[PDB]
């Protein structure tokens, strides 16, 4: 298969270990996110619950392939095989993932070497509430 | 009125089996426990059962003596076996929760009124 | 008993076995004999309409392909082998 | 070096060893020695007939295979050689939801003496079903057992 | 180079004994702790305990993961610390 | 072994199965027939507007 020999060279010689430009520039990570609902605002223990779709961009030149196939669409396997940012919220009290029927993530690569990585999140974040003038 | 029922032979030359029945209370939550009783000798723990048919057995009966409970019918069995002329005594049979025991009849508030048993040589 | 024939034996009997065909594919319906000793039953909750029960749930089949001689006793084996062996859905 | 001494007497034990299978299996019984310090006691639930214990529960025990010369007496070895070993699967009869705490790592320590006496403790959080009669209520008392013992092996 | 920069942290990794601490025979290994409190969030009195969310800490000193030719800190991937020894 | 014949059946469909790529890539659209079989409507929680 084309898509699996681009896999395969792809992967040769490639650490997760090392985020792309160690030692050149900065990694770059363009995030956006699409909001689906935000849960009930809980007065007592001061959070409020939000279910996101969080998705970061950015630029591997590990992954630049040349084929006529313009991007790669793959699922979750590949997301533990590639470098991925250690992005994590400051202020949830507790998160998690969705793992059904699969994990809800998504990751496309592009010939450029660009890398768009989206996953399903749950956040309860904390919020302190200033309760003076309630209701 | 809590009673309990004992039953077994009195006089033998051996094996023996002496039963134990409740009633007026069901003792199935409980720990049922028998005791010794010699000619001049103070009350001696001999085996007992938990609400989960686990076993306790004394170091001077250790291996000779079998305990079972049934909790359908509400009793205690002690089977015994390989008697020898000096374990001849009366048997007590008593059930209740164990608090500070165990292994102490002080632990026990029913008793039975106790089985004789002999042994000949 | 030699502890170093246990370990050769129990290595050729888990030596080609594919946990991924179950003891008799081709064959007739393998048995699995099932019972239980029930603990205890905790919380018979009217609010949830549900019931704890924990229980020693105990099942027993027969696989050809586990069959050892020459060790007369039965191997009981860590509980981890379970990875290895196949055993009921 | 120092240190690759010690790694290769952990080679050379584990070379061979075969984790599925207890000591003297099929020529001797394994003799446990046993103990447990609460650290604390943890609060009673009347509704639910259960009580909370925290414990070190540490387990002894010989194991031939597992005797070695070298520099050092005992091996105060990392937690990770547990799981690479034989060890006993003792479990709580009257236990309902037990914690083996892992935070940050898993709460064991294994040590090997020389002779091969292993010495295994583990930080446990223990509930219980403590049976209560609540006759005499709120002046009654109880006797809550802790019972544990092998899960696959008989005497 | 990344090239130089993954054979250095590949010769760090390999024959890497995890379970030895630093110094198995030598003295004993010192680990500095610091701790930032990012929340208190429940101190139940009904259960005797309170909740505490944290960021912590430790600082220590392995000879076998010492390098050269590279001045830089390699803030490798959090995967790699199943690989390298940490304090329990 | 009698059995062995599925073993090998197995091997030689796995051998070389990329399963990071879904069937038909690049060939067709993958038509997946989906349905649902409902054991049990579970409780619906007005508290959270939610249901099992
Ligand atoms: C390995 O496990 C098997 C199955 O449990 C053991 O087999 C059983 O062994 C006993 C003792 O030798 C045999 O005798 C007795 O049978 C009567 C009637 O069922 C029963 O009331 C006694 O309690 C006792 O079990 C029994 O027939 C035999 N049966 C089977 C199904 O194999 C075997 O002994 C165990 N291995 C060793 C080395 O003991």
């Amino acid at each position: 298969g084309d898509v699996t020999v681009i896999l395969n060279n792809l992967l040769e010689g490639y650490d997760n270990k090392l985020r792309p430009d160690i030692g050149v520039k900065p990694t770059l990570i363009h995030t956006d996110m699409y909001v689906n609902s935000i849960g009930p605002v809980n007065a007592i223990n001061m959070e409020y619950t939000i279910d996101i779709f969080f998705a970061q961009t950015w630029y591997d030149r590990r992954l630049k392939f040349n084929s006529t196939i313009k991007v790669l669409r793959l699922n979750s396997n590949m997301v533990g095989k590639i470098w991925i940012p250690d992005t994590f919220f400051r202020n949830s009290k507790k998160a998690d993932a969705h793992w059904i029927t699969t994990p809800n993530r998504m990751l496309r690569i592009w010939n450029d070497g660009r890398v768009l990585y989206t996953l399903r999140l749950t956040i309860d974040a904390e919020c302190q509430l200033q309760l003076h003038n309630f209701p | 009125q809590v009673q309990l029922q004992e039953s077994g032979g009195g006089l033998v030359q051996g094996s023996l089996r002496v039963s134990c029945a409740a009633s007026g209370r069901t003792f199935t939550t409980y720990i049922m426990a028998w005791f010794r009783q010699a000619p001049g000798k103070e009350r001696e723990f001999l085996a007992a059962m938990d609400q989960g048919r686990i076993q306790y057995y004394g170091d001077s009966v250790r291996g000779r003596f079998t305990i079972s409970r049934d909790y359908a019918k509400n009793s205690v069995d002690l089977q015994l076996d390989g008697l020898r002329p000096e374990d001849t005594a009366v048997y007590y049979c008593a059930a209740g929760a164990g608090f500070w025991g165990l292994r102490t009849a002080s632990s026990y508030h029913y008793w039975g009124q106790g089985t004789q048993v002999t042994v000949s040589s | 008993g030699n502890m170093s024939f246990v370990k050769e034996t129990v290595d050729k009997l888990l030596k080609g076995y594919d946990i991924r065909l179950r003891p008799d594919f081709g064959g007739p319906p393998v048995c699995v004999g099932m019972n239980i000793d029930i603990a205890s039953i905790d919380m018979v909750s009217e609010v949830n309409m549900d019931y704890t029960l924990t229980m020693y749930f105990q099942q027993y089949w027969r696989d050809k392909r586990l069959a050892y001689s020459g060790i007369p006793l039965n191997l009981t084996l860590d509980n981890r082998v379970a990875d290895q062996l196949w055993v009921p859905d | 070096d120092n240190t690759t001494v010690f790694t290769r007497i952990l080679d050379r034990l584990l070379d061979g060893y075969d984790n599925r299978l207890r000591p003297g299996l099929g020529e001797r019984v394994t003799e446990v020695k046993t103990d447990i310090f609460v650290t604390s006691f943890g609060p009673v639930s009347d509704h639910d007939m259960e009580y909370t214990i925290d414990v070190f529960f540490r387990q002894s025990w010989k194991d031939e295979r597992l005797k070695f010369k070298g520099p050092m007496t005992v091996l105060r070895l990392n937690n990770l050689m547990a799981s690479k070993i034989w060890t006993p699967d003792t479990f709580f009869h009257n236990g309902k939801k037990s914690v083996a705490h892992n935070m940050t790592m898993p709460n064991k320590l294994l040590r090997i003496t020389e002779d091969g006496t292993l010495l295994y403790t583990m930080r446990l959080t223990v509930r219980a079903e403590c049976p209560m009669h609540l006759e005499d209520f709120p002046m009654d008392a109880h006797a809550c057992p802790l019972k544990f013992g092998s899960y696959a092996y008989t005497r």
